[PDB]
């Protein structure tokens, strides 16, 4: 379903994130804790602050399995497998929620990226964070 | 409801959008990135591709009527269901438009503030705009119930 | 027989019928595709959501289509309406005393 | 939501057959096995891990029968829904966290209890009056978020 | 995703319609156009009444797709292609209506079958409808 | 009266395709006069529609999203004659001929 093109606009989109992958990531998790309150919740031993050194720690983490998803982006349900028994069976993240949280990603790059976030671009990028929920959500 | 610093930190970046180009960038990514919402728009005539839907004129008339009505919104803060209440019965009774797709152009318009301000969008003048856009798509929604 | 009254607004008249939204399917798409309005041998300009208070301009929503009376004068106004792949609709109105009535629609 | 004059009399008949003390319990129950990320919601009501925990269990039970009060008290009061549900509203909405999509969630799961129980009787039209009741519960019980 | 004990509660669930899946998938498309009428618009070529020939028809076009997902539970994208193909770029179906359909085809299979509706085959019959109505959205 | 619309046909095992008769085509025209189908004749024999059932070997057809499948069961060698009627539409005429298993598309007629 990721077409050719969709795969040449993640891979140039998400490779301009680069060493800024962990800052983006923080960003979009800040982001995300600032617009929908409620997705705190399932971090209550965490420094939410701004600036916290948890959440830069959590936003590489993040960061980093996206970086691994289009890097598998042929065999993501593989890839990510590990990571859907987490959220699902240990976190029990509603599946709202990730939606919430791909949307502040996507803010993010919109933000960082004034020249590659084009339509196109965008419906590429959203496409491959709908594939990433979809796996991450996919051991109920 | 807005803080009176968030109401403040919306009015500041809305006074920077240029009103004859952003609702037609939002529209036309609405109609990229969910391409079922073209089923409401067959009469626009060509959106195949990124760009024919980026360079239609009826897309770029069809914004700024869009973002006038969320000029609308942002002056009647504490009474967007009066303020939408005829537009609400119109995409119900009329357009037959799912209440989700109100969710779904309040996003993309996020996007492209995102977009347009860069590091001015910060997550503090998003998660103000994230209340606004869901102030309008309820809104919206009212008079399907 | 499908256009047969009108409204007076400030500065402009109202055509109710001439509804982008109608039920009937051809109407729809004759509003829906309008491509030219002369009040008088004078173009008006669709001015998209504007008002058309005092201007040479019309805009059709969801109240129907809204023309401006700038270009109207004392005794009778003709208005074409051009649409694409539509036959053009001739509307024949009266100004008298500021008042505008409706005469005839014809196509 | 309003319901027409006969939408409110196939309700009315239909519930007043509903087992009070069991059908609340039957629709928390399916909810927390058919979605369970519900469960995180109710840590407190034990053992959970299987469909029979889930069904057997008292707190499910006892609560589900809160739950059930409360869509009856909403029948009852179908053109102030918001009103009735504004203290439960702002229970599930400040206190708890509960995204709204799960309030939909429930009053499905509650249709679909009813139509298990009542077969042929949970006719078309019948279901289609009780959606508009479980709608407009779910929009009244998510209002204090907007 | 589907896991063996679902696919063989779906199977054995799905086995006790049989010779009903037309009767079935035309009483869960009237459950869906009475309870949510705007479904009614990706029809208007249709005679919607109560026990229409046309209803009836496409009710056993709709069961006789699931009967074919059922025996291919295995490869389910590759078995629904064409008909996610069609839906997605010929019918432009948005893909909050499919979460409509499923909720009803479960309504009028609890209401059709009292003595196998356990709570483990409801959420067996629920994953496999979010399974179909995944791959029928998949094309966008 | 020639219809230059239906041009050409496919062969599956007991069957025959029209692809161009489209339930979902851009051709407004062409969907509405397939979706409005109420009878299909070949060599006199009325069809029933099965609706989604295989029409291998059937006197049956179905309009689905690959065109117009008729079974073979009435088809004999040499000139075949199919009939379609479709409510407010002029009736259209396919002649295909069949010659040692293979069936051939030789023209479609409607009035109008
Ligand atoms: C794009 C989607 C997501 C990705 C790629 C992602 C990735 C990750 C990774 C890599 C970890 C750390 C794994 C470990 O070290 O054990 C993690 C943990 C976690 N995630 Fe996510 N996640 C996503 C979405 C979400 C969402 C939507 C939520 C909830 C709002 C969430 C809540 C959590 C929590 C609570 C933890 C555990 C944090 C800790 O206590 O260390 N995640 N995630
Ligand atoms: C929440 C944001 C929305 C706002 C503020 C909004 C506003 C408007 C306005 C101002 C009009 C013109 C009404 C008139 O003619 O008087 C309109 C028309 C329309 N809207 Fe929306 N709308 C919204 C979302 C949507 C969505 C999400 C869809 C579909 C996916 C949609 C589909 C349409 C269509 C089809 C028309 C008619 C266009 C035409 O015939 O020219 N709208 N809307
Ligand atoms: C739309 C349907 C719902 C209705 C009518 C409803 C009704 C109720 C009622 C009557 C109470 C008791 C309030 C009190 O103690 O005064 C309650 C409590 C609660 N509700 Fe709901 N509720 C609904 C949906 C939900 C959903 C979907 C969830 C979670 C997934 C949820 C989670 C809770 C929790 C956690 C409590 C507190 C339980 C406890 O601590 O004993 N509710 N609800
Ligand atoms: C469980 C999910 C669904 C299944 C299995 C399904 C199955 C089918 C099948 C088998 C066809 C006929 C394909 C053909 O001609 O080859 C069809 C057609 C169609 N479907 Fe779906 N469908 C599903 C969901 C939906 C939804 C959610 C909608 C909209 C509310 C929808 C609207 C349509 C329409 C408009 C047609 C064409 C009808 C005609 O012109 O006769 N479908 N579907």
């Amino acid at each position: 379903v990721l077409s050719p093109a969709d795969k040449t606009n993640v891979k140039a989109a998400w490779g301009k994130v680069g060493a800024h992958a962990g800052e983006y990531g923080a960003e979009a998790l800040e982001r995300m804790f600032l617009s929908f309150p409620t997705t705190k919740t399932y971090f209550p031993h965490f420094d939410l602050s701004h600036g916290s050194a948890q959440v830069k720690g959590h936003g590489k983490k993040v960061a980093d399995a996206l970086t691994n998803a289009v890097a598998h982006v042929d065999d993501m349900p593989n890839a990510l497998s590990a990571l859907s028994d987490l959220h699902a069976h240990k976190l029990r993240v509603d599946p709202v929620n990730f939606k919430l949280l791909s949307h502040c990603l996507l803010v993010t790059l919109a933000a960082h990226l004034p020249a590659e976030f084009t339509p196109a671009v965008h419906a590429s990028l959203d496409k491959f964070l709908a594939s990433v929920s979809t796996v991450l959500t996919s051991k109920y | 409801h807005l803080t009176p610093e968030e109401k403040s930190a919306v009015t500041a970046l809305w006074g920077k959008v240029n009103v004859d180009e952003v609702g037609g960038e939002a529209l036309g990514r609405l109609l990229v990135v969910y391409p079922w919402t073209q089923r409401f728009f067959e009469s626009f005539g060509d959106l195949s591709t990124p760009d024919a839907v980026m360079g239609n004129p009826k897309v770029k008339a069809h914004g700024k009527k869009v973002l006038g009505a969320f000029s609308d919104g942002l002056a009647h803060l504490d009474n967007l269901k009066g303020t939408f209440a005829t537009l609400s019965e119109l995409h119900c009774d009329k357009l037959h438009v799912d209440p989700e797709n109100f969710r779904l152009l309040g996003n993309v318009l996020v996007c492209v503030l995102a977009h347009h301000f860069g590091k001015e969008f910060t997550p503090p003048v998003q998660a103000a705009y994230q209340k606004v856009v869901a102030g309008v798509a309820n809104a919206l929604a009212h008079k399907y119930h | 027989s499908l256009i047969t009254k009108l409204s007076q607004e400030d500065g402009a008249i109202l055509f109710p019928e001439i509804d982008r939204y109608s039920d009937n399917k051809q109407i729809k798409a004759l509003t829906q595709q309008i491509t030219k309005v002369t009040v008088n041998g004078t173009v008006y300009k669709d001015l998209i959501s504007d008002s058309v208070k005092d201007t040479n301009g019309w805009v059709s929503n969801m109240t129907g289509l809204h023309l401006g009376t700038k270009a109207f004068k004392d005794g009778e106004n003709t208005i074409v309406i051009s649409s694409k792949g539509f036959e053009d609709v001739t509307i024949t109105v009266t100004k008298k005393d500021g008042q505008i009535h409706f005469v005839s629609a014809k196509q």
